[PDB]
């Protein structure tokens, strides 16, 4: 019983050490990406269009899509002379199995998406989900970035959605469309003069040109085949928010919405982004924000220039 | 509840079923008010309204039953009574889930009382021997007081060997619960369900043992100042085990950290020793009797009063902690075997 | 599923669970899980010896009434 | 009244063995008794005790006629009376002025 | 905390406090602490021994009166 | 009764600091010589007076 209680006391003194750097990573996360409804009172301070491209900024391209787990900063080491399965006692044998389960993901922290690393993210569920969360998007991408860095791009029939989007300045230029063949002659002309999509990071984002442009595509016309089958091209990002095939035939680029508004995705690394299995899991709870809510925002916004 | 008063005063003086069944109507009354009011109640204000209404209507239903039997009040219509209060008090606790701590009270009161009575009904059984073998049942009570909330709330204990396999450590965490409220409609997720029943279940933990300590508290008082009297030969055997119950009650308080839970302990400790006092008093009235406790009733709180004060500002070496820790022990120990002589049971014994 | 019903079990996982109880035990009356002293152990242990000192009182009462019954009249 | 209200968003916590999460969570939720608490239940215990005594004292008066009532009673009441007094002189606080009323 | 009021205690609580008082009350005496001997505990259980021996002898009296009972003039 | 406290101990709830900021000396004073003087902790000082 001493042994077993021994035991006990000193797996918990590792437990405030675990919890004292999870403390840490949550200050600094909200520190880089707060929530959608904070950043209008923020407008006015110094930390509105700070990001910069210069490779040590590794937050560039970063944009947070909602609430979700994570694996914390921590590193555990596994323990020596472990007894043998049949030698193992009771008590202390679920004791650290459970530890382990637990212990090893941090709960309800900020979850992102980065436009380096895909040519388009498929956006699929009821209208509602889908429109709440792009403008959500749209204004993330809009604190966090100035004009000079990016610029943006809708596709839509229904413009008495997309009406808000006047008052900010990175949809302007030196700017809607009503279908592909409207888009093809203004803005295709500038965009299939060269590239193909090539996923980047940080020490990357030195060489690439500074306007990022996003597409927001909600028309659903065949016509798009031309750039999709070519696989996209460098500096640009789409958004389907219809979900035609063309779109939603990879796995990897598809984004599914349950009735709870819980988003599933197949998993990524923190780290690297890069996919680690093949089967859709839990990803995120969707934040979304009003249209009223989005042009307030965006009049704020407004209000300032270089 | 002050109708169903003179009701049994009436009943308590005269052998007509006036009592019973004019009350049984007047239950059955409130209790039908109470039972719209639960359903259409939804604000935590219609709760307490509802909750105040529901327990009112328990005590015109418990005497109506207890009023039942014919002829001289007694044993066989405490039975009755008391268990219809125990069922009914457990019953509102269990489908309610609200007011865990006065339920509770109730409950352990009547239970007891229920075999007190059965005994006397079913046995020709003295009061003296039915009430010290209420107040060893109350002893070990306490012991299994932390134990026995354990149960009730819900704590369950896993031990299993592992699933007969070996441990691992990647496995796929558990999925986190979302909430909401009713006004702010925007969900929001805190956690895995495992964890947070835990926070639920030791609130509700924390009620189950007030409750049973203060049903406890009662029944010691009770039982205790029935015991000793002051015409009974070897006056001086009850109250001795009136000085040892209360010391122990006394010193167990410091196991328990909770201000309204140590409080009551400490209260239950010396309330025994005024309540004696009194009954020592008035009969036997006497010159020397009056003197006496009335100054035992002013220097004992006194004292008391005196130690809060002092204790906290200042040191006082291992030897004597250690020492007053030891008195707990010491006054426990002599408990059984005294009980068993105030009930002659030895002497039963030994003249077989 | 795994750990419920009633299959068997050995008498390490009977001390194992009784550690649990008397741990969890303190945890609602004293809020701190230390025990750097057990006194859950002593408390009932002193009852257990209560009890015996009864029980060793009374069988020798029943020793006595062997040695000097009642019905020795006349 | 126009206002700034702060963002609630902070990380979750958790513990799972069953004892160690109780024993923290009952810990932040309730009060323990503390020095402060315990001297203002020494003073209603004394208050409550004087009142019963004053009781069983007037008790024999009400079918005795000698002295003993008025002569116990005044020097306890000259006693309670002369602590009070002490005290109320020593209070610093509120809380001294609680037990000294 | 600091050690005020009345917490438990463990036994090697307990005989280190008492040493620490053993070597103090030397001091007072004899001005030194080398302690080759420790003459304090030697005065002591001689006194203990004294206690014990008259306790046996009132045991054996008393146990007497009860093997062949008398009385004495009042 | 004359007060010698002997010290009091840790209860096993803390490790051992073993260089804290040491502690604050004492000052004295006389009347003729106005000077002051210091001389030690006043926890060393107390027993020169407790012997």
């Amino acid at each position: 019983d001493a042994m077993r209680a021994q035991f006990m006391l000193m797996l918990d003194m590792l437990r405030e050490t675990a919890q004292e750097s999870a403390d840490s990573m949550d200050a600094n996360y909200r520190w880089f990406h707060p929530a959608p409804n904070t950043l209008a009172a923020a407008v006015g301070s110094p930390r509105m269009w700070e990001r910069k491209p210069d490779g040590k900024d590794l937050n560039f391209g970063v944009v947070r899509v909602g609430v979700g787990m994570t694996r914390p900063e921590v590193t555990w080491g596994e323990p020596q002379n472990m007894p043998t399965d049949i030698e193992l006692e009771p008590v202390t044998g679920k004791a650290l199995q459970e530890f382990g389960r637990y212990q090893s993901v941090v709960y309800n922290l900020p979850k992102m998406v980065s436009l380096l690393v895909e040519p388009w993210y498929a956006l699929v569920g009821e209208r509602e989900q889908v429109l709440g969360l792009m403008r959500a998007i749209i204004c993330q991408l809009a604190f966090s970035h100035g004009p000079d860095h990016v610029q943006m791009i809708v596709v839509s029939s229904d413009l008495d959605q997309w009406d808000w989007v006047k008052w900010l300045p990175h949809f302007g230029d030196s700017m809607v469309y009503t279908s592909v063949r409207e888009f093809a002659a203004e803005q295709a002309e500038l965009f299939a003069g060269r590239g193909s999509f090539t996923p980047r990071h940080a020490s990357s984002s030195a060489q690439t040109p500074t306007p990022h442009t996003v597409i927001i595509a909600d028309v659903d016309d065949p016509q798009w085949e031309y750039v999709i089958s070519a696989e996209g091209v460098d500096g640009v990002t789409f958004f389907d928010l219809t979900g035609s095939s063309m779109w939603t035939d990879i796995p990897e680029r598809k984004l599914q919405f349950d009735k709870t508004g819980v988003i599933e995705a197949l998993p990524r690394d923190r780290d690297t982004w890069m996919v680690i299995d093949d089967k859709a899991w839990f990803f995120a709870l969707t934040d979304q924000v009003s249209i009223a809510e989005a042009e307030e925002f965006a009049q704020k916004l407004a209000q300032w220039r270089l | 509840v002050l109708a169903t008063g003179v009701l049994g005063w009436w009943r308590w003086h005269h052998n007509t079923w006036l009592t019973t069944i004019y009350t049984a109507v007047i239950g059955v009354l409130v209790l039908a008010v109470a039972m719209l009011l639960l359903m259409r109640a939804k604000t935590d204000a219609d709760r307490r309204v509802a909750d105040i209404m529901l327990m009112s209507a328990i005590m015109p239903v418990t005497v109506a039953a207890a009023a039942a039997p014919p002829g001289p009040v007694g044993s066989p219509q405490a039975v009755l009574g008391f268990g219809v209060l125990t069922v009914a008090a457990a019953l509102a606790l269990r489908f309610t889930g609200r007011r865990l701590g006065i339920y509770t009270t109730i409950v352990i009161i009547g239970a007891l009382t229920m075999l007190a009575a059965l005994a006397r009904m079913v046995a020709a059984t003295s009061a003296v021997t039915l009430l010290s073998s209420l107040l060893l049942i109350c002893v070990v009570a306490y012991h299994a007081a932390p134990a026995l909330s354990r149960r009730l709330a819900g704590i369950r204990l896993p031990v299993f060997p592992s699933a007969t396999s070996r441990w691992v450590f990647e496995a796929r965490p558990d999925l986190p619960t979302t909430v909401v409220v009713s006004g702010g409609s925007a969900p929001v997720l805190e956690g895995p369900s495992s964890v947070r029943d835990v926070l639920l279940q030791a609130e509700r933990a924390r009620s189950f043992l007030s409750g049973l300590l203060t049903g406890l508290g009662v029944m010691v008082v009770v039982c205790m100042t029935s015991l000793c009297d002051p015409h009974t030969g070897q006056r001086w055997l009850p109250l001795i085990l009136a000085g040892f119950t209360s010391g122990f009650l006394l010193l167990r308080g410091r196991s328990y950290v909770d201000r309204w839970q140590s409080i009551t302990l400490a209260g239950t400790a010396v309330i025994i020793a005024a309540a004696v006092c009194v009954r020592y008093a008035l009969e036997l009235s006497s010159p020397l009797a009056v003197s006496i406790v009335a100054a035992i009733l002013v220097l004992l709180p006194a004292a008391g009063m005196a130690a809060a004060a002092h204790v906290p500002h200042t040191i006082y070496s291992p030897l004597f902690r250690k020492f007053v820790e030891w008195i707990e022990y010491l006054c426990l120990m002599p408990i059984f075997p005294l009980a068993l002589w105030l009930m002659n049971v030895y002497a039963a014994i030994r003249y077989r | 599923g795994s750990g419920y019903g009633l299959g068997l079990s050995t008498r390490t996982q009977v001390t194992g669970y009784q550690f649990l109880a008397r741990r969890t035990a303190m945890a609602l009356t004293r809020w701190r899980v230390r025990m750097e002293i057990e006194p859950g152990r002593r408390q009932t242990l002193a009852v257990v010896a209560s009890v015996s000192a009864a029980l060793v009182i009374c069988l020798g009462a029943l020793l006595w009434s062997f040695i000097s019954p009642s019905g020795q009249l006349n | 009244w126009i206002r700034f209200i702060a963002d609630t968003e902070r990380r979750s916590q958790v513990i799972e063995h069953i004892s160690t999460a109780v024993a923290s969570d009952l810990s932040k939720r309730f009060a323990r008794i503390d020095p402060i608490v315990a001297v203002q239940v020494g003073a209603s215990m004394v208050a409550t005790g004087v009142v019963l005594a004053t009781g069983v004292l007037g008790w024999w008066r009400w079918h005795h006629n000698t002295w003993l009532t008025t002569i116990y009673t005044a020097v306890i009441g000259v006693l309670v009376l002369a602590v009070a007094m002490l005290l109320l002189m020593r209070a610093k606080t509120d809380a001294d002025r609680r037990v000294a009323d």
